[PDB]
């Protein structure tokens, strides 16, 4: 019953502000949605909570210990339309493939069932640059359909 | 609690005693004045117990073989009578000390002669003398032996100082025959007194005319520390580090030998003065030497104690007293910056033997707690001198207080914790009152010195702060 | 030094360098201690056959007895009556370690006085300080009755309790109908228990002696029960459970199961529960009187044959299978109710665990030690286990006991290595036990030390303790155990094949060496 | 070699110098096992904190679980029925190791059978194993009824537990209305608690789905109780003996507790007493439903509300001081019965034990292990005693779970260090106790190893195991403990703080060197 969609494509082309009008409008009609930022630049929320950079999974993280240290509490938030949004969080330069703080932040959601939840939709916005399997895993592990 | 207040207690309390009883017990009990010097004027003391009353106290024997003999390790103490006293004091005092138990050191052990239906009848100063010569070939490396009497020795003209003079003599080594029979005195402060003296008379002056010891300028003698859960070891250290050398120990994990060189000595450093004043004057007469008394109870005390010591010597001691105030300085802080908090305007009420119901109040203040009662179990007027002092005002007082009393004043004054001995532990935990055996630590210490303080209040803290406390009440109730 | 965050007591305190080099300088500086190498050398000596010999020979001197003075046990039996302050006569100094002691078994406090008599007392006795006395008493704890013991000087001055007690209620100290029973309970005399069958027997005639004439043996179809000196909470319990699951109406003679086991409510009850003056009055009329532990019993039997005329059996204390049953039988045949499936079950059970677990207890040597009866139930279940009881020791036992129980023994292959020992101490015992060396001791705290010496002479010769006795103080809440009945034969068979693989399982711990034997499943 | 008189077995035979000899030849000649030396590297390493940081990024392999498959509870929740016969519809293979797993842990006969799938079988189901099954189960062990339940095999292939156990009977195999209930059980989902579950689940709907009719709540002044997956044969007792002595009726859902205990009197009992099936049918007219493990019975409390349309509470298992408190209450909101002076009083005991020996249980960091209701409840009650339960590990757990334990965590001072895991095994829990090193570990059997491992580290860095959960196979009865209501705080806290003492003990005996710390009285 719940769609699991991604969007993605190269970056700089306001990729990440369609989608986010996108899920908005998708709000209106009366879908709940969540949002999950896969975009290393990780400013896939901005425009539905207002802030100016929503906290990634990859630093609150770091700021507990290993992953389940914290709870969707502080890392799932809800902005206009009720709508959910975490965003994945940066590789950390040099070390770290992207896609690696995608999955870990999808298992987490996954564990803390932020799915299970009458959502109707869950968009993936996934930058789609140097499609590599780095951004590939969304795809991979089959989470997006 | 007010001063008018508190006496009036005293007397509400003294309500239900008999007449003469209701009159002796009315002078064993006081408020507080820090200003008296003299305590004869408000509370006497050392006096006969009233009978059926409940008192905590013991007998010569206790204040005799398991205050002050059974501790030295080398020597065997007999507890000569029936099996009884020999088997309760059994280990029930923690005076530690180092050695091989068994083999050369005795002190977890029960040597009694076990008397029966005929020893009481036709004496047992044969069994006695028999007995010896079992124990010399059974403990040969035993440096020494007591004979610690029971109850039915004196009563029955048994005469144990001769069987010493002559098996000792006959043996090449010392044996010392303690009169402590349980009916003379009525505490175990006789007991201590009677302990000194045998001391004296059969130990002490034993290498007078041997002088081969090589002393030195600063050499001491720690005089009434039992080395209780290790006490003493905590004391000795400090005393080293500062320069010192301690000769001896009584009789904390003490030697007969530790206790002969006694002698030798610069200064007598004495802690139970109660327990130990008897052969410290006499030290002074019979060898001139200088006794002080000390109290190593929460930094500040043992600080105060540390200098005024070191103020005995020259220079290079009293430099070093700073350097180990020094060192230990951010230890006690930072012990006082994580409890003192914990226990902040918590009152306490204590009761214990002739000593500690004082020497620990310094502590508790360090902890910024604060004692709203006191009292002994079987002190002399002349601890209590030094008692009004450290008391605050209009606080409480009580001598050789009796079950029911104690039991009443805690219920009205409701302490925040009551510090007192094994046969109370119980009592007041069913009424909810946290409480700390400050006889033996509760099975843990040390408490005297630096290292000591830390647990000191890491324990009150434990205790006091427990959950437990917080559960007797039932939710339905 | 300590580190406030991670504070070190006593232990591991002292084993810090400094400590170690501070204690170091203060041996080898003023000790004056023999080298090592003696202390290594008499020492190993002690652990020898022929250290045990001259041992076996001591006449006058007694190294760590097994056995306390009759008091003891007066103020204990004293303790299972109703609002009954046990009242010492005798120095003070004695009742301060009784107390003193239960505390330390029962964590729990133990009430009692003494008439603090003293050396001015010594030429006149005391018929003062017994006047005094019971009124202050009497008028501080506000008891119903005071059951009157005597201490060593008491006796050896010799008061009369009768006539003093007589006195006092002449001179108006204390009402006239105020029960007052007593006892003469000299320390020495026979054991702790002892006490405890005088008392008890002092107060059976305070209440019946004077005034047989209206009683009619079986009146009131009850059963009487003296559980003589008991220190286990659970067995006074399973033994009401027991009979209460039978349809038997008893009355427990001296029931010390709820003063010794007041809740922890907010307030301080010095009394609870036991047994009711009534009780003992009618007593008399009960069908019968058993004796729990008749081993120490003797002087009650006999006034309750002599005077009540019950014909009292012949039965053992109830302890392992076999006597437990005798128990319930002579019961039924007394009251005249059958033995319930519940038990049936219960028993059953028994058998079950036996079986479950025979092949870990088979052939195993234990020296064991406590009071007469409790250690004849004790010898008699290891042998229904296929235990071979080698060191039975029982310091307050008598020749007439020791003959009881090699019967027992002699009737079971189990027994062909045991060796039953009267008047002999715990140091005794800590020889028999490196010479010929058992797998484990059963027996009181004063043994934790024996362990400790086997050990100094080596791991493969250390015999680990297995506390189950009086007193235990190295352990907390063992005394709401139970050895009794069949419930108790159960926690003894645990207590007992877990110490045993509880070891095992450490001589098998080692990491590529002895871990190889070291199975999930036994 | 073996002297007829002293026969020593596996172990201390292999010590012997020619056995020792013998396996030296065997490693160095033909095993070509690697250095010493590196051994002893190789283990240091993972007793380290970075071998720890790779241990958990394991994903797919798992060390040393700590959970079972759902079919394990599937069986022992059909075993809590009256003549009952635990069937298991898939290979037979499984049957033998759940018989054979139990058995260990109870010592005692586990009956349960199988409909012996095969390969012959993975392509056309066992629609006809089910026929011939039930028909031969129910004709060779007479049963009254018969739970079905299934093993990996039997889901994968996917069989219709219903069609099937319908034909059998349309076919006629089994009478029409021989109680045949049924759930399905798939290895691969939740733990062994799951099938639990699931099972009962499946017997209250097979009992009162098809007739809500004539059911009305309250009707029997009854309160319901499911035990849910439960090993301590004590549990299941205390739980009837509280009620019954506050004056609710109760109906005991899954009563394992006599066919887990039957007697040795002779004669083999294949089936005692256990929830009758009329119990069940009127279930629904219970007052109301209490859950004591609720973690692992949401598929019945669901059925349960949604059904029976009982009102079931938020209880959390009853074990510790406060949780039984609020388990007793409610239980009387419920019924109306008022909370008896006995156990006003078992309680207020509970409690002086707790104040009698805190001082030794105070601070002490445990590290323990089990299922979702047991470890919560062990971790609500170390902290009501003042311990700081350290590392909380529970492999079949879940996030809800988790979060509610953070949350009692957090309302105590004594959670400050604690962490939960879940999903973690036990050779995780190895190094949580290398690293953050606790003073015991509270855990089942499989935890004997953690033991050797810390030792072989050193005597400082042992942690020693305290056997409390399951299964339990190196300890004999201890299956007959009790861990729910005051009852079993006790037993908790006594294994504990002598646990504790226990080992200090051991500390503390060495001759002459930490012997003075070996205190007669503790
Ligand atoms: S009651 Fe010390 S005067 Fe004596 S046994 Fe203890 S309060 Fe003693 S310090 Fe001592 S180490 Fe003691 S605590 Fe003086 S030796 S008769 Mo009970
Ligand atoms: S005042 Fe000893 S206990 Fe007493 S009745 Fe004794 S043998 Fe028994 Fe008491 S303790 Fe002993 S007799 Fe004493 S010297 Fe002091
Ligand atoms: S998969 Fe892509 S993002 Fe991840 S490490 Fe490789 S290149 Fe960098
Ligand atoms: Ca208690
Ligand atoms: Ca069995």
């Amino acid at each position: 019953a719940m769609r699991q969609c991604a969007i993605y494509g190269k970056g700089g082309i306001g990729k990440s502000t369609t989608t986010q009008n996108l899920v908005a409008a998708l709000a209106e009609m009366g879908k709940k949605v969540m949002i999950v930022g896969c975009d290393p630049k990780a400013d896939s929320t901005r425009l539905i909570l207002h802030s100016k950079a929503q906290n990634t999974i990859m630093e609150m993280a770091a700021e507990a210990g290993t992953v389940e240290d914290l709870e969707l509490e502080d890392v799932l938030k809800a902005g206009y339309g009720g709508v959910k949004c975490v965003e994945s969080g940066g590789p950390e330069p040099g070390v770290g493939c992207a896609g690696r703080g995608v999955i870990t932040a999808i298992n987490f959601l996954e564990e803390e069932g932020a799915y299970e939840d009458d959502l109707d939709f869950v968009f993936y916005d996934v930058l789609g640059d140097v499609v590599c399997g780095g951004f590939a895993m969304p795809i991979r592990e089959n989470k997006a359909q | 609690m007010s001063r008018e207040e508190v006496e009036s207690l005293i007397q509400e309390v003294l309500e239900v005693y008999p007449e003469k009883a209701r009159k002796d017990r009315n002078k064993h009990l006081a408020v507080n004045d820090p200003a008296v010097t003299q305590s004869k004027k408000c509370i006497i003391s050392n006096k006969k117990s009233q009978p059926g009353l409940m008192t905590i106290r013991g007998c010569a024997y206790a204040g005799s073989k398991g205050v002050v003999w059974g501790p030295i390790k080398d020597m065997i103490h007999i507890s000569h009578g029936p099996v009884g006293c020999g088997q309760y004091s059994r280990a029930g005092r923690r005076n530690y000390y180092i050695g091989t138990t068994g083999v050369n050191a005795f002190v977890t052990m029960n040597f009694t002669s076990d008397f029966q239906e005929k020893d009481i009848v036709f004496g047992g100063d044969k069994k006695l003398a028999k007995l010896i010569d079992e124990v010399e070939t059974l403990f040969p490396l035993n440096k020494g032996i007591s004979v610690q009497s029971e109850c039915p020795i004196g009563l029955i003209g048994d005469d144990i100082e001769s069987v010493s003079k002559v098996k000792g003599a006959e043996l090449s080594k010392t044996i010392v025959p303690v009169r402590c029979e349980g009916f003379r005195g009525v505490s175990q402060s006789l007991g201590h007194h009677i302990a000194n003296d045998a001391v004296r008379d059969w130990v002490l002056g034993k290498r007078d005319e041997d002088t081969t010891f090589a002393s030195t300028p600063y050499d001491v003698a720690i005089i009434g520390d039992y080395n209780i859960g290790g006490d003493a070891w905590s004391s000795r250290i400090l005393l080293e580090e500062m320069g010192l050398r301690c000769v001896a120990q009584w009789s904390g994990d003490g030697s007969i030998s530790e206790i002969e060189l006694t002698p030798k000595v610069k200064l007598n450093l004495v802690h139970c003065y109660r327990s130990m004043n008897y052969i410290s004057r006499h030290m002074e007469e019979k060898y001139g030497i200088p006794w002080m008394e000390y109290n190593f109870f929460g930094p500040t005390k043992t600080i105060e104690s540390l200098r005024a010591i070191a103020a005995k010597f020259d220079e290079s001691i009293q430099k070093k007293c700073e350097e180990v105030i020094a060192k230990y300085k951010p230890e006690w802080e930072a012990v006082v910056a994580k409890y003192r908090p914990r226990l902040e305007g918590k009152r306490v009420m204590l009761y214990i033997g002739g000593l500690r119901p004082r020497h620990v109040i310094g502590a508790y203040e360090d902890l910024g707690m604060e004692v709203v009662g006191t009292g002994y179990e079987f002190a002399h007027n002349d601890d209590y001198d030094r008692t009004m002092k450290e008391m605050g005002d209009s606080t409480l007082l009580y001598d050789d207080v009796t079950g029911y009393e104690f039991e009443e004043f805690v219920k009205r004054i409701k302490p925040d914790l009551i510090g007192s001995g094994i046969k109370e532990k119980f009592i007041f935990q069913k009424m909810g009152i946290p409480f700390r055996e400050m006889h033996s630590w509760d099975y843990s210490g040390p408490y005297h010195g630096f290292d000591g303080f830390a647990i000191f209040a890491r324990d009150m803290d434990m205790t006091l702060n427990n959950p437990c406390w917080k559960k007797l009440q039932a939710p339905w109730e | 030094s300590q580190q406030v965050d991670k504070i070190k007591a006593s232990y591991p305190l002292f084993l810090d360098q400094d400590y170690k080099d501070m204690l170091a300088k203060k041996r080898d500086g003023f000790e004056e201690k023999y080298p090592q190498d003696k202390i290594d050398e008499v020492f190993q000596w002690t652990t020898t056959k022929e250290y045990q010999e001259l041992n076996f020979q001591r006449e006058a001197l007694t190294v760590n007895p097994a056995k306390a003075c009759q008091p003891l046990g007066a103020v204990l039996c004293a303790l299972g009556f109703e609002k009954t302050m046990p009242y010492v006569h005798g120095s003070q100094g004695c009742v301060a370690y009784f107390r003193s002691y239960f505390n330390r078994h029962f964590r729990e406090p133990v009430s009692c006085v003494s008439d603090s008599m003293t050396e001015d007392a010594a030429v006149f006795g005391g018929q003062q300080n017994m006047k005094d006395g019971l009124q202050n008493c009497k008028a501080t704890y506000k008891p119903d009755m005071i059951a009157v013991s005597t201490t060593c000087m008491a006796e050896v001055i010799g008061d009369d309790l009768n006539a003093f007690i007589n006195n006092s209620k002449k001179e108006g100290f204390i009402p006239d109908e105020f029960p007052v029973p007593f006892a003469h309970t000299p320390s020495f005399v026979g054991s702790h228990v002892t006490g405890w069958d005088n008392m008890f027997e002092g107060i059976a005639r305070y209440f019946t002696l004077k005034s047989m004439d209206d009683k009619v043996v079986g009146s009131n179809k009850k059963i009487n029960i003296v559980p003589g000196f008991e220190t286990y909470l659970g067995n006074f319990r399973v033994i009401k459970r027991m009979l209460s699951e039978m349809g038997v109406g008893y009355s427990l003679l001296s029931d010390p199961e709820e003063v010794l086991d007041t809740p922890a409510d907010g307030q301080f009850r010095m009394y609870a529960g036991g047994t009711t003056q009534e009780e003992m009055k009618d007593a008399p009329n009960a069908l019968n009187t058993v004796l729990l532990q008749p081993w120490h019993l003797e002087k009650t039997k006999k006034f309750v044959e002599g005077t009540w005329k019950h014909e009292v059996p012949k039965l053992n204390i109830p302890m392992g299978l076999d006597w437990t049953d005798e128990f319930l039988m002579k019961v039924s045949e007394i009251s005249g109710q059958p033995i319930p499936a519940s038990l049936t079950k219960e028993r059953g059970r028994l058998v079950d665990m036996m079986t479950d677990s025979h092949t870990w207890l088979h052939g195993k040597r234990f020296a064991l030690w406590g009071d007469p009866d409790f250690v004849m139930g004790l010898v008699k279940f290891l042998l229904e286990l296929g235990c071979e009881p080698v060191h039975i020791l029982c310091h307050n036992g008598n020749k007439r006991w020791k003959k009881a129980v090699d019967a027992i023994l002699a009737a079971s292959p189990y027994g062909k290595n045991a060796t039953v020992y009267i008047g002999k101490d715990l140091w005794h015992l800590r020889s028999l036990v490196f010479t010929d060396k058992p797998d484990f001791m059963i027996g009181n705290s004063y043994g934790k030390f024996i362990q400790r010496d086997t050990l100094h002479k080596g791991k493969e010769f250390e015999v680990p303790l297995i506390r189950i006795g009086f007193p235990i103080f190295d352990r907390h809440h063992l005394h709401r155990s139970t050895t009794l009945g069949y419930e108790g034969a159960m926690q003894i068979l645990t207590t007992l094949v877990n110490s045993i693989l509880e070891r095992l399982d450490e001589e098998t711990r080692g990491m590529q060496a002895t871990d190889y034997n070291h199975d999930l499943v036994r």
